[PDB]
């Protein structure tokens, strides 16, 4: 047998904070952490009920599908996981102006004083609720179709000015809007892309109506601050869903 | 419409998969239960003019302040206005025993009704008084099978917990 | 005052006038009778208004 | 950070002798609000030790620490 | 939205005219009969939950297959959903009686309310009197006339407004027929 | 916490505007008609629990099932809870008057309730009957002003709108 | 549109809610303020024709280098466009008043002047002297009322900052 | 976010109290100094453009190491972000001093500026002369001893209103810090 | 730590200013109150003992969750942890009345407390109500209106310092929470 003590690196967590000095430097470092992974929590909490509005009475509806074909599941989750790496490799201008742009979306966003307490310390509760309020209520960009041709029009000039936000400032291209990392990866997603725009057209009589409401309620106190952009959102609600936010660069 | 058939379909849709021996193997326990539901619903089906006549006098015989000018029941064209509802929960757990699943109950006699009883100021423990009446006016070997007694009082419990 | 120097600013009660003070007493501690106190140094002075 | 670092080596002993003692004025971890000794015994005329409890580290206390290193450490 | 003040700006911009008091008396009898107005808009708000209650439920009761299986409110899922639509329609009204102007109802609510409800099959019948009871009843709370309820006022006479109120009923009224 | 202030502030913080004169003109406004509910604000603090003693059994008695055994108030625990309530909400309309707007109830009183008396088994029309009973008791010229009235029961039929 | 009623309904609106106490409480302010600027509204009225043109030459006082050729504004009709558009700004700031709010000139006067002004080598500098004339040359106690001069030039430098 | 009414009701329902007559002549000193209050976040906000021009302008003379090659106001990209932050921050500056309160600058705007300006790379010296220098132009723009413009008040004195908003402005500087 | 008049050397530093006699006055007005001011560290000190106990028994008495099993101040081990922390709350307060300066009260007390409270579960809401005692008591015992112990004093205004003393307590507020 041998003499083991317990380490000196391993007593350390037995200790009861203190106040200030060095010993306020490990008690800043250990909430913050347990902030941290509260946070996550509160986003994860958040998105489990966004989720529950496409499970309206228990049974899968057409909106949480992944593709269509043997392996086209498997491969919508094999570039959802590089696209979270390719988010925290974004430098401090885009995450910090990102934190902000949420935060003034948010706050709108709120019904109480305590919901929009919570949005302004925790970054990542309120980056998982301005899109949990928007696949709810379907005012996306991947379920709104044009119900014209001047309707898909209007949508394009937004959507054209939204893909130059996914490039930089001389003009070369992010790393924010990326469709493949691997060798044949692009063309999976064109076909999953193209399998949920099928799906959008397949829905109901009230559905389609609710969600011409909800489009014009989203494009009109989140991005018209006039009164000529609130009769682009009120007469053509697929220019109102193209308007994305600029945290994402897309 | 929450069936055994429509959870494990829809849900191999999501995927999109073929049905496989997990999705069959449920459908086993469909041809297992439902020897004793639907002898709960065709006693159910035989029997709901005076099961849901001895429910309605049940409300009123505890909450007799309905009865009062300005309440709820307060002239004859609403009392029986309160007896067509609680004969359309039983019509809904018929339903419900036949597809063996929540889903009749669901989305056409809950998913609303808390909108609705509030509106109309219709109080919903006088919803729960009769429904919480035949649960316990049923004994298992006379009414029905012992197991036609255990999801009869099953899809009840649905009905009072989801007004509750 | 001939006998007791040491009493003025000694409040005598309520058998002299009112005194004045801008105090500000609150927990958050301002005055709220920065009104009334001007109404009063006005007929300290002058007597009336 | 270069030289004055430690050994860790938890184990670094290697002895299985009897214990011997400790002394009475550590910390206590149950009843931390207490005085204990150091309230009557020459503690009191001494001049009382630094700890650094302020960031900055004002340049008459930095002087006032390093006196306090030369002479007891 | 607009206002019954951004309406006469709109209509005296294309002429290319200066606002100067041909038309400034008209929005200086708005501001001066004001105080009615927001005594107006109060007494419907204060009653606006026992209006689609005492709406919807008459309009039922003249027309009693729509709670006939396959009727338009049969389940709680439907009958909600109307009672969320007897209130939509009267907080628009309560937002153009504050206005002055009916475009905060026709622009946000009625630009495709009849294109909606002939893809859902509403009837487009009753939906009317539900709508027209509601007028029936916002003029009795303006005018203080309702036999239930007596709600104390000043003195005077504000029959302008319950005729404005009965107009705006009108639009939503002839906007699905 | 909507108020006049707090609605023009975030209305400009959303747009990533200064402050224009029409947001000027509202505070304006909570000038005028500050004498009328601050004069209701004093009249209730300064009688409440006379209010809320006739105000708490406004609807004790008239509704009376809860002193039945298994009711809401069968015992002098459960009473006293329901004069608690009143005097809760007797506050929070204290509150609403001081702030000019309805954030005091929309968030302490009033978020929340429908999904408490329902899981509770709270007779939500007992609440409402009580409230009732606060504003056709308020005769104006004794009690407070012409327009201190139209205040005070204006936050009370906003309690009344949102709980039943 | 910014106006003192256009923003406590469109943001009523947003919530999904009626007007309450706090928005009647932002129109009386629309009663109280608007009797001071409908009163400095027909002096902009009744004087146009001549502050016009007492703000356009105080462009052409400061900046003697438009006229020349080489530079811009050698012909006539590259000058009387510019009363044309002073009397335009000076329209907006009639409307802006008449609305009680900033909102005539912010859509019609404000928005993408920054791209028209720049692309058509139009020295921006040059307006902000005509506006910033009609400023100091407006006393307080001969022209208007005194509520009234602080109203008419709240826009004017609203307009200034908002030019450059 | 708070205004001056809305924080003494969340002390009244820490204690359970009700708001009486106590503390409702703090709040009646509130509406009295009303018009002084909107007559001066009127002077801020007329001179707000200036205001930014004379401050950012100020700091690159003091401190010439800002336009040096490499700093942090260096490039015309970087000169325009540190000329729109000195209008975030008088903007939130003036929604205090509208509401009475400092909830709105604190969390809205504080909070998180101190590891958003250490991730970025500000340099914190500068930035805190950049806001006591727009201080000094409040200060001078509510009591009326501005140099070269001067507005037209009513007589009175406002020293308190003065020393509330350099309370706001150096409440910046301690986030910051 | 800094205290009223190495503030206003560190203010001048940034300019590279002399302070000279355009605010020497506002420094001669901390001497010409600086009896007062003693006179008045001198009345909180002497009752010391008497606040931090009518304090938290009133906590206690405010919130009786507290005295229950698994409470914050349930054992003794823990109800002297409590009075413990009652009394450097007071006594870190009274360095920064006697200094003008919060700046002590900020470096050694308000630096990671709020981050040590939440690792120890003390409870947020109930460690105000213990603050805001303390405060009412301090105002009481500065003005010389405490009904229980009246002292006696020279004739003059105090008010200034007792609300100096209520917002160093209103930053032990507001950095707990
Ligand atoms: C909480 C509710 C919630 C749901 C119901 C589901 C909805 C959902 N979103 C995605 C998947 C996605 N959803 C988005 C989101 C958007 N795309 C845009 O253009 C807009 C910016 C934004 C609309 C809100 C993106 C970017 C993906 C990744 C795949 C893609 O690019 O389409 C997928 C997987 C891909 C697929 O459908 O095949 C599903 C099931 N997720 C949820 O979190
Ligand atoms: C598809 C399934 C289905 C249901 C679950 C019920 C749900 C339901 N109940 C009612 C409606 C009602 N339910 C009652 C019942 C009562 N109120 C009283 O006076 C009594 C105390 C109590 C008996 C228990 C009354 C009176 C109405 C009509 C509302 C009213 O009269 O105001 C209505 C309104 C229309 C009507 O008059 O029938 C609906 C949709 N109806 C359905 O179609
Ligand atoms: C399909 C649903 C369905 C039911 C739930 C029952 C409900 C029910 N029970 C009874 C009638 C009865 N039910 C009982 C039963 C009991 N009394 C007890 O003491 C025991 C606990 C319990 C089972 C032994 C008795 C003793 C009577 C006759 C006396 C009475 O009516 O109370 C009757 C009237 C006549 C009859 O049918 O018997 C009905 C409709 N019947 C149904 O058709
Ligand atoms: C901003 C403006 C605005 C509106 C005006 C409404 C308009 C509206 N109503 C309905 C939807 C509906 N509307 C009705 C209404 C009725 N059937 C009747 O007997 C009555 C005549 C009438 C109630 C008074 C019903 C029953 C549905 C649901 C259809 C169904 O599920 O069967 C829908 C589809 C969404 C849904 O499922 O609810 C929409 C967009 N919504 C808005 O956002
Ligand atoms: C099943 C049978 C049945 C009905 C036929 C209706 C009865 C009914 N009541 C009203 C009419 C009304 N309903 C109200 C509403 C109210 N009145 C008040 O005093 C309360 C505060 C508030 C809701 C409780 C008002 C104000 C009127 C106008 C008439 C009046 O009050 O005199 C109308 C409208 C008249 C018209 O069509 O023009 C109808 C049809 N309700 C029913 O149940
Ligand atoms: C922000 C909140 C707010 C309000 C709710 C109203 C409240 C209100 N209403 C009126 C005042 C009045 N209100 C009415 C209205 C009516 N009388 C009747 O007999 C009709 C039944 C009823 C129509 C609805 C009349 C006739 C007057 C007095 C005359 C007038 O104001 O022009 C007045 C008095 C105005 C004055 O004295 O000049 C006030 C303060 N004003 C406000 O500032
Ligand atoms: C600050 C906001 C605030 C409120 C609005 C109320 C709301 C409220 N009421 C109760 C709780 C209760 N409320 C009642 C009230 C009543 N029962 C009756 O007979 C009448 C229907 C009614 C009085 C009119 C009763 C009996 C309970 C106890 C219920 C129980 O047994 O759990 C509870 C659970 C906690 C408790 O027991 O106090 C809450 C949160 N309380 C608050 O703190
Ligand atoms: C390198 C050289 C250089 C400078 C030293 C600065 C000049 C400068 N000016 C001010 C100070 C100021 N700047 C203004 C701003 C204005 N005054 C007006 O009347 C106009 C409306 C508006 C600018 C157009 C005001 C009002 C003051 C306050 C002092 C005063 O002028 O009375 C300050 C702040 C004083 C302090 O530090 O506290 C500085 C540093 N700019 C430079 O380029
Ligand atoms: C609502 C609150 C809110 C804020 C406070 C700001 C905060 C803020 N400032 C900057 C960003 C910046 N801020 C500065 C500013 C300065 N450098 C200095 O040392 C000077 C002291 C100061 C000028 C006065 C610079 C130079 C950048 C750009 C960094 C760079 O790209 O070089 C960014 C990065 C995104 C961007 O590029 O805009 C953000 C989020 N934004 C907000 O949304
Ligand atoms: C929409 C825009 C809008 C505004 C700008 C204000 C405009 C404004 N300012 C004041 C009015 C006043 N303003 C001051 C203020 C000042 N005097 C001074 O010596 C200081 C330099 C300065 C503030 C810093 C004083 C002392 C009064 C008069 C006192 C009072 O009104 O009670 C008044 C009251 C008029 C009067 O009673 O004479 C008004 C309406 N209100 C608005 O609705
Ligand atoms: C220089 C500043 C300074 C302080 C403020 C204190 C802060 C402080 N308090 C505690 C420790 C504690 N603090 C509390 C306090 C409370 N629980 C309550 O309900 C009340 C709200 C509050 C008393 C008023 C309790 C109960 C403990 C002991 C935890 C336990 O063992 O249950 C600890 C842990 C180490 C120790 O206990 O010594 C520290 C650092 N110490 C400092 O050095
Ligand atoms: C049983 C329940 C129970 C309570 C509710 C509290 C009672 C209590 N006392 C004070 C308040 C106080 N407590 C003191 C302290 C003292 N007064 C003296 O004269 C002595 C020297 C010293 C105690 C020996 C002082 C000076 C005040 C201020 C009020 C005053 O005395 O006028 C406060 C503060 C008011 C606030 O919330 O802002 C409260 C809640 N104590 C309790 O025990
Ligand atoms: C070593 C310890 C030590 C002290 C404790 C103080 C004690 C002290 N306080 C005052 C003197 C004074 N003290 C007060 C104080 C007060 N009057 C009030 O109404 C308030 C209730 C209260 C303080 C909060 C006033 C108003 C004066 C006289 C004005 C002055 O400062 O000259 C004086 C007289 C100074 C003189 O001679 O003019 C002294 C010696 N000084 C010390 O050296
Ligand atoms: C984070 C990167 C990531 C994803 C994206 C998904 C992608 C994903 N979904 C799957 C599979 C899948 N997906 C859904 C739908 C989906 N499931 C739900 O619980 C809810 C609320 C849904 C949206 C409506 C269902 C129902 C299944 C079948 C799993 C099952 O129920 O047995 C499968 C397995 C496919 C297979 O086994 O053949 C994958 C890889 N998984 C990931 O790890």
């Amino acid at each position: 047998v041998t003499g083991a003590v317990s380490s000196v690196n391993m007593r350390r967590f037995q200790r009861v904070p203190k106040v200030s000095g060095f010993s306020a430097k490990v008690t800043k470092k250990n909430v913050n952490k347990a902030l941290d992974k509260a946070d996550m929590f509160f986003a994860k909490s958040v998105t489990m009920e966004g989720k529950a509005a496409a499970i309206p009475y228990g049974v899968y509806g057409i909106q949480c599908m992944e593709g269509s074909a043997k392996g086209m599941a498997h491969e919508k989750r094999a570039m959802a996981l590089s696209a979270a790496f390719r988010m925290n490799q974004r430098s401090a201008a885009e995450k910090t102006g990102a934190m902000y742009e949420n935060r003034r979306l948010a706050l709108i966003l709120a019904q109480n004083d305590h919901q929009e307490k919570q949005y302004i310390k925790y970054p990542k509760l309120a980056a998982a609720a301005l899109m949990a309020s928007t696949e709810v209520t379907r005012a996306c960009q991947r379920y709104a179709v044009p119900e014209s041709i001047e309707e898909e029009f209007l949508a394009a000039s937004v959507d054209k000015v939204n893909k130059m936000r996914g490039t930089t400032a001389s003009g070369v291209y992010k790393s924010s809007c990326v469709e493949g990392n691997a060798k044949g990866q692009a063309e999976q997603a064109r076909v999953a892309a193209l399998a949920v725009a099928f799906r959008s057209a397949q829905k109901s009589a009230s559905q389609f109506a609710a969600e011409r409401y909800a489009q014009s309620k989203y494009g009109r106190d989140l991005f018209s601050s006039t009164h000529f952009e609130e009769g682009y959102a009120n007469t053509y609600p697929a220019m109102a869903a193209a308007k994305r936010a600029s945290s994402y660069g897309y | 419409m929450k069936s055994v058939i429509t959870t494990v379909v829809s849900a191999a849709d999501a995927a999109g998969r073929f049905p496989s021996n997990s999705d069959l193997e449920s459908i086993q326990g469909n041809i297992q239960r439902s020897a004793a539901r639907l002898e709960a619903a065709e006693k159910l089906a035989g029997n709901h003019e005076a099961v849901v006549k001895e429910a309605g006098d049940a409300c009123f015989a505890k909450y007799a302040y309905l009865k009062n000018p300005g309440e709820a029941g307060e002239n004859q064209e609403k009392i029986n206005k309160c007896y067509r509802d609680v004969d359309h929960y039983m019509r809904l757990v018929n339903y419900c025993l036949v597809v063996g699943g929540t889903g009749p109950l669901d989305e056409w006699g809950i998913a609303g009704a808390r909108e609705v009883y509030r509106t109309l100021n219709l109080p919903t423990s006088a919803y729960v008084a009769s429904i919480a009446y035949t649960r316990d006016r049923l004994c298992v070997p006379r009414d029905m099978s012992a197991q036609a007694g255990v999801e009869f009082s099953a899809y009840l419990d649905y009905l009072i917990n989801a007004l509750s | 005052q001939v006998g007791n120097p040491s009493t003025r600013s000694v409040s005598v009660g309520s058998l002299g006038p009112k005194v004045f003070k801008s105090e500000g007493i609150n927990s958050n501690a301002q005055k709220t009778n920065n009104e009334s106190i001007l109404q009063a140094s006005y007929l300290a002075v002058f007597g009336r208004m | 950070l270069s030289s004055g670092s430690s050994a860790a080596v938890p184990f670094s002993t290697a002895v299985r002798f009897e214990s011997p003692s400790g002394g009475l004025d550590r910390y206590s971890r149950v009843d931390p609000a207490a005085p204990g000794p150091n309230v009557i015994t020459r503690f009191l005329f001494k001049d009382r030790p630094v700890r650094r409890s302020d960031p900055s580290l004002s340049e008459v206390d930095r002087e006032a620490t390093m006196r306090t290193v030369y002479r007891n450490v | 939205m607009l206002d019954a003040f951004s309406r006469v700006v709109v209509n005296s911009d294309a002429k290319a005219a200066y606002v100067g008091g041909s038309d400034l008396q008209a929005l200086k009898s708005f501001i001066a009969d004001g105080n009615k107005r927001l005594d107006a808009v109060n007494s419907i708000v204060s009653n606006a939950s026992c209006m689609v209650s005492d709406a919807v439920s008459g309009m039922i009761c003249e027309n009693p297959g729509l709670i006939s299986p396959g009727g338009n409110c049969y389940t709680n899922r439907r009958m909600a959903a109307c009672l969320r639509d007897g209130e939509i329609i009267l907080r628009y009204v309560s937002y153009a009686l504050l206005a002055g102007d009916a475009s905060v109802l026709e622009d946000r609510c009625l630009n495709g309310l009849k294109e909606t409800y002939i893809a859902l099959g509403v009837p487009t019948n009753s939906s009317i009197r539900a709508v027209s009871i509601m007028k029936a009843q916002a003029v009795a709370f303006i005018t203080n006339t309702a036999t239930e309820r007596k709600m104390s006022f000043a003195a005077g006479d504000c029959t302008s407004l319950a005729s404005e109120v009965a107009s705006y009923f009108d639009r939503v009224g002839a906007a699905i027929s």
